[PDB]
């Protein structure tokens, strides 16, 4: 029922190039100091989409490298600027650029993970940080961060593993806690997190991937969750998580593509949220991912996964097996 | 528009300045008042910026320790109406939600029934608000509320509007708490009864149609004639809706699931017959329809080589 309506003159080409210029001068504004508290990620984000496009040399290596060590504290976290606090969200992402640049002892890794192994609770669960906050997302962080590492074993796996699945939900989703309702970005934290873990098995695929499939609307965009609106963001959860799970092919990809396409910028560049709207680093990334994961041969392949080059992935061995 | 644009870049001098100003009495050690107020600047319009709910438990914790019980009873009834402004504002933010529980979860007395009242007024603005209702679950386990009330809670919900798969979701997780087992037959008749009247009073309510396949599953033909006359019926009145609604694909799948349900190679002809009505109605979902019948189709070939 509620969707967004695609005009006739939205683009339905793809503009590599105005997306590299878009992202390779992003960052010489208002909303990009408003969001400092997210740096480390936004730096991940158009590194990623950079990378995916072949443009990664246009970025600021050396740079960004020094901003890295200066955001690990004396615990071992990773901040998401320069004096702000640790979190999980923000040693994951500084971890996946470290990835990306082949240069993971910038930074104190055995600090590292110690710390994610001290956020580790009793029931498996993992806190973002030492403030408590307990989610599904931080499960994935912990387990990503851990794997791009080699230290999996690190933390107590079969716990961690056990209470992902006590979050899973009558519709086959997952949800934040025990209890909570299920959600796209959910979903794809702890699809993400089993399929490192070697757990897909314990998906009901056939139940989630339906769920998943009727997150389509009839504008070709996915919704996160029932009675929302579409956008980039919940499209490219969505597709990642079906993929995940063996079940792609249960979304038109044509309307898809076709949806996403529409949300570029044709003036300035980038990707938004829904067509028209205004762009960002974090939807060019998950419009260009998307897009790949469709099978845009200009685009390199990502995983649905991590949301890296698999070519990043194949270099340090790390590569999980998904359903089918 | 200069005007916007000229106040919003004193926005920033405001934001930036009262920014430096915290993290700069933070090396310093200056745990006090001071920054309570810059951070109830800065956090208002961005409770996103994490590390500043951070700042505030820190002033508060350190303040525990150079004021009096009543100093610091005051500070977090203080600290509670800020958090409602918060939420007014921004009701989504992950933060201001678990700033919330750290305080009450550390408090010695606190008021669970009000915190329980402050949900049910979330979630008549927004019933769909995910973090209001995992707000209401910890309130509700941190006040040993029972299931029984929370369902009573779910029956009024679904009634009052049309918002509500997170209260049948929340119905999913609470129904086996009534029941305990490592769902009964009463229990689960009662519940397809909710449900297809959720679904006649509207067909087009998603959510409804989700709890239903679920109810399906949930626990042959050891098929009871109370069961197997229920499912009829409800085999019937989806005949009925999809006279009333052509373009009805949940009615539709549902029709499938039923006969599934009932008996898979009686149905069979007809089953096949609605898989191509539906992939017509449907037709984004033809390939999940496709491998959805190649199952059954493969379940009805096992069911027939199980023969004499
Ligand atoms: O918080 C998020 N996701 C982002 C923002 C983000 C991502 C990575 C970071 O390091 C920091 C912030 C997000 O949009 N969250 C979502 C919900 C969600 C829940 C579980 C899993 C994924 C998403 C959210 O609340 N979005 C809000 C607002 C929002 C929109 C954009 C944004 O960047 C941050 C917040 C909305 O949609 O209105 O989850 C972390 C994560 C997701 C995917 C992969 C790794 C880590
Ligand atoms: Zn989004």
């Amino acid at each position: 029922q509620k969707d967004v309506t695609i005009k006739s003159d939205a683009p339905d080409t793809l503009l590599l190039e105005k997306h590299a210029d878009y992202i390779a001068s992003y960052g010489s504004d208002y909303e990009y100091c408003m969001s400092e508290y997210l740096r480390m990620s936004g730096v991940y984000w158009g590194l990623t989409v950079m990378d995916l496009m072949g443009q990664l040399h246009r970025m600021n290596k050396e740079e960004i490298l020094v901003f890295i060590k200066s955001c690990q504290h004396e615990c071992g976290g990773v901040s998401a600027s320069i004096g702000h606090d640790p979190h999980l969200l923000y040693t994951l992402s500084a971890v996946q650029i470290l990835t990306l640049y082949d240069s993971i002892h910038v930074i104190n890794v055995d600090k590292v993970v110690a710390y994610v192994q001290s956020l580790q609770k009793e029931d498996g669960s993992f806190a973002g940080d030492i403030w408590g906050e307990i989610d599904t997302r931080f499960s994935f962080c912990a387990v990503a961060t851990l794997a791009l590492l080699g230290k999996l074993d690190a933390i107590n796996v079969e716990k961690a593993i056990e209470f992902v699945l006590s979050c899973m939900n009558f519709d086959g989703g997952f949800g934040c806690r025990p209890g909570s309702e299920s959600h796209a970005g959910q979903i794809y934290c702890c699809t993400g997190f089993l399929a490192i873990t070697s757990q897909l098995h314990q998906v009901n695929s056939d139940l989630l991937g339906w769920w998943l499939c009727e997150r389509q609307l009839p504008s070709g965009g996915l919704n996160g969750r029932p009675e929302k609106l579409p956008d980039v963001c919940y499209s490219w959860w969505v597709l990642a998580s079906l993929k995940i799970i063996g079940r792609l092919h249960w979304i038109d990809r044509e309307k898809l593509r076709s949806f996403i396409l529409a949300c570029q910028d044709e003036e300035t560049g980038g990707f938004a949220d829904r067509p028209g709207d205004m762009v960002d680093p974090f939807h060019t990334l998950f419009g260009i991912a998307g897009l790949s994961l469709l099978g845009e041969e200009q685009i390199k392949p990502v995983s649905p996964v991590f949301c890296m080059p698999e070519e990043v992935l194949q270099r340090v061995n790390v590569q999980p097996e998904l359903v089918s | 528009a200069e005007a916007k644009r000229l106040e919003r870049e004193q926005k920033l001098k405001l934001y930036q300045s009262a920014t430096q100003a915290v993290f700069q009495k933070r090396q310093a050690g200056e745990l006090d008042e001071s920054v309570l107020e810059l951070t109830s600047q800065i956090l208002g319009a961005n409770p996103d910026f994490a590390t500043l709910w951070n700042c505030r438990r820190e002033v508060l914790q350190h303040l525990e320790t150079e004021k009096s019980p009543e100093e610091s009873a005051a500070l977090v009834k203080a600290e509670l109406g800020f958090l409602e402004s918060c939420l007014r504002v921004n009701p989504k933010s992950y933060g201001t939600w678990h700033h919330r529980c750290w305080l009450l979860s550390r408090l010695p007395e606190p008021n669970w029934a009000r915190e329980l009242e402050l949900c049910a007024r979330f979630l008549e603005a927004d019933e769909r608000n995910f973090h209001c209702w995992d707000y209401r679950r910890f309130v509700a386990a941190q006040a040993a509320v029972a299931p029984a009330e929370e369902l009573a809670f779910t029956d009024s919900l679904i009634t009052r509007n049309f918002s509500n798969y997170s209260s049948w979701h929340y119905r999913s997780c609470l129904l086996p708490q009534l029941h305990p087992q490592p769902l009964p037959e009463n229990v689960l008749l009662k519940e397809l009864e909710l449900v297809q009247n959720a679904f006649f009073t509207d067909p087009n309510d998603q959510s409804a149609w989700f709890y239903h396949r679920w109810l399906l599953g949930a626990g042959r033909c050891e098929l009871s004639v109370e069961k197997s006359t229920v499912l009829q019926s409800e085999l019937e009145s989806c005949k009925e809706l999809q006279e009333l609604e052509p373009e009805n694909k949940w009615c539709l799948l549902t029709i499938i699931l039923l006969m599934r349900a009932l008996d898979p190679l009686l149905y069979e002809k007809e089953t096949l017959q609605y898989f191509s009505t539906l992939k017509a109605v449907d037709p984004m979902r033809a390939a999940y329809l496709d491998d959805l019948r190649s199952k059954f189709l493969l379940e009805n070939s096992v069911l027939k080589m199980e023969y004499a």
